[PDB]
């Protein structure tokens, strides 16, 4: 009586989910988002489903319990634009900045795995405002930005000895993150010293540079100020490396090699996440859901 | 009337003083008040066969004994095949769906709701909808249910008629409708009225139901507060898992954590609806995962 009302009502991913259609749903997602890996998409569903049900007590309490449905909205509405109640970005804010928390706290791992839980849960959305479906995008786009910039900084340290012309590469793609400015300042910083313990102060005096005009004056920042200076002093090119400030490129999120507009790419049909052709069909590396290549229809979400 | 008294305080949910109502009726061996004294009994820290001679609370002992398991032997035996009373079919189709027969159970409320009012009607017409909806024939659940209410326009309601409503309740909970108003007054005043789990628990079903987790959050801490979750240690205790249950979707809607620490209590615990849901879907996802490796 009532779950039809829904998928009725509404063919979209979350209304399939919460309706009790898996199948119809993983299908949906394949062909609007190509997602492909479904495992680390069970909790979300199990969330989804079981948050638009609760139930209340029958009487002779040794009884089952008695379903009820949560709905979207009030009495006055549309008897058709009858759907269930889901989650929405209040929470993938929320979820959001956890990740920013623990940007801060210095602890790259569980940031990730925060901004993931935001794409899945953006993936799984059911939104009102053509207006907030262009916000679940910003919000979106900017966690791949994260995950992109926090794999490159966490491969970046899962480096040994004598990979330096890597490591330097790295440190300097970390600053193409497209992060709030004043989280790309952590990067910038990393960047900026490991090209002094490295006498490349062509690039030094850029990064410790393009921070101080950012950060105007703390404990960190004036250290940046006198590194700009010491460097100031040498244009050296002990170390030559792939990325050049001056240039438009995207940072390939598999290999970590740039891709400039010459190159031929692939992107990702969720995340956006471009790669070298040389990964097609494969699973992308921030939210290791969707194919690669695959084509899709497009990420539905506005009811 | 009579024990409008007795019977307003059962499905309101404080046993504890539906108890003391049927003490006042100095053994008065009268089924109904054998029903629900058995019943009461039931809902407190502990029933006590109290004859075992009436083709009737013969039947409750059977009823309990069979709550200890899930044959319904001897229950159903010594019952079919014999023409007998709805307060006797009642634990009967109860017995029956608790077991997950719905379809059954439902039958057997009908056939004793066909008796027409020979006393305990009522109170299976309720567990009919109440059947009725757990299988969720809502179309059938009301078509019973009205059926029956535009027909006894006689103003029988001498007091069943808070036994009506409550079934009235269960399916207006289904249907979604009135959720907001006439609905919500209901319970509403029912907790105000009486303070229990039964009624609390009830109203904080309908708050998450019009998405108001403010109030739902606080009708939680309350009933985690020392006067519910220790004060009355007995009709609380019997409702635990429903209340994880709402913790759950409550905790859900805003995206917590919680899921596991709370519904593990629920699942190394009991094995009702949430989790038996919970089942199914955990599987069918796994299913999924079969079929497109």
């Amino acid at each position: 009586m009532e779950t039809a009302i829904w998928i009725k009502n509404s063919k979209l991913p979350a209304v399939l989910v919460a309706a009790g259609a898996f199948d119809a749903a993983v299908q949906a997602l394949s062909k609007q988002v190509g997602v492909v890996k479904l495992e680390p998409l069970k909790k979300y569903f199990t969330n989804i489903y079981e948050g638009c049900r609760t139930y209340i007590p029958s009487t002779p309490c040794e009884l089952p319990a008695q379903l009820g449905y949560v709905r979207a909205y009030d009495d006055t509405v549309s008897e058709d634009q009858i759907l269930p109640y889901v989650p929405g970005l209040d929470v993938v804010n929320e979820k959001m900045n956890e990740g920013y928390k623990n940007f801060k706290l210095n602890k790259p791992d569980i940031a990730i795995e925060c901004f993931r839980e935001a794409i899945y849960r953006i993936t799984l959305l059911m939104v009102d405002d053509a207006e907030d479906e262009k916000l679940a995008h910003k919000i979106l786009e900017t966690a791949r930005e994260y995950i992109l910039g926090l794999s490159i900084e966490l491969e970046r340290r899962s480096l040994k000895e004598g990979n330096t012309v890597r490591m330097l590469e790295l440190a300097a793609y970390f600053t193409k993150a497209k992060l709030s400015p004043i989280h790309r300042t952590n990067a910038l910083q990393v960047a900026m010293s490991q090209h002094f313990k490295h006498k490349n102060f062509l690039q030094a005096s850029y990064f410790a540079g393009e921070f101080l005009k950012i950060i105007s004056s703390g404990p960190r920042a004036e250290q940046a100020r006198k590194i700009k200076n010491k460097a100031d002093s040498m244009a050296s090119d002990a170390i030559p490396i792939d990325f050049d400030p001056y240039a438009k490129f995207d940072i390939c999120a598999a290999t970590y090699k740039p891709i400039y507009e010459d190159t031929p790419s692939v992107s990702d049909p969720l995340t956006g996440s471009k790669y070298v052709i040389t990964e097609k069909d494969k699973i992308d590396r921030i939210a290791m859901i969707s194919k690669i290549g695959a084509p899709a229809s497009g990420l539905r979400i506005r009811v | 009337m009579d024990y409008f008294n007795i019977k307003q305080n059962y499905y309101t949910g404080n046993f504890v003083q539906c108890l003391q109502e049927i003490e006042k009726f100095s053994k008065v061996t009268d089924n109904t008040l054998l029903f629900y004294k058995a019943k009461t009994l039931l809902a407190l820290g502990q029933y006590q066969s109290q004859d075992p001679t009436s083709k009737l609370g013969k039947v409750l002992d059977l009823y309990v004994q069979f709550l200890d398991t899930k044959n319904i032997e001897e229950l159903e035996n010594l019952l079919k095949d014999k023409q007998n009373s709805p307060y006797e079919l009642y634990l009967l189709a109860t017995a029956q769906a608790i077991l997950g027969d719905l379809d059954k159970s439902l039958e057997t409320c009908v056939e004793g709701i066909d008796n027409d009012e020979a006393e305990g009607t009522t109170e299976l017409l309720l567990l009919a909808i109440e059947v009725a909806l757990l299988n969720n024939n809502v179309s059938t659940a009301s078509t019973i249910f009205d059926n029956y209410t535009n027909a006894i326009e006689d103003t029988v309601s001498g007091d069943n008629e808070m036994i009506l409503n409550l079934a009235e309740s269960y399916i207006k909970f289904a249907t979604n409708k009135e959720t907001a108003t006439s609905n919500f007054y209901y319970y509403e005043e029912l907790s105000q009225t009486f303070p229990t789990w039964k009624t609390q628990l009830g109203l904080l079903n309908l708050h998450l139901q019009q998405r108001n987790i403010a109030e739902a959050q606080g009708i939680v801490e309350l009933l985690l507060s020392d006067y519910y979750s220790v004060e009355q240690k007995e009709n609380a205790v019997l409702y635990k898992p429903t209340f994880l249950a709402n913790q759950i979707t409550l905790a859900l809607m805003q995206g917590l954590d919680t899921e596991d620490l709370t519904n593990q209590l629920v699942k190394l615990d009991h094995e009702h609806a949430f989790i038996k849901h919970h089942q199914e879907i955990d599987a069918k996802f796994d299913e999924l995962v079969r079929k497109y490796d």
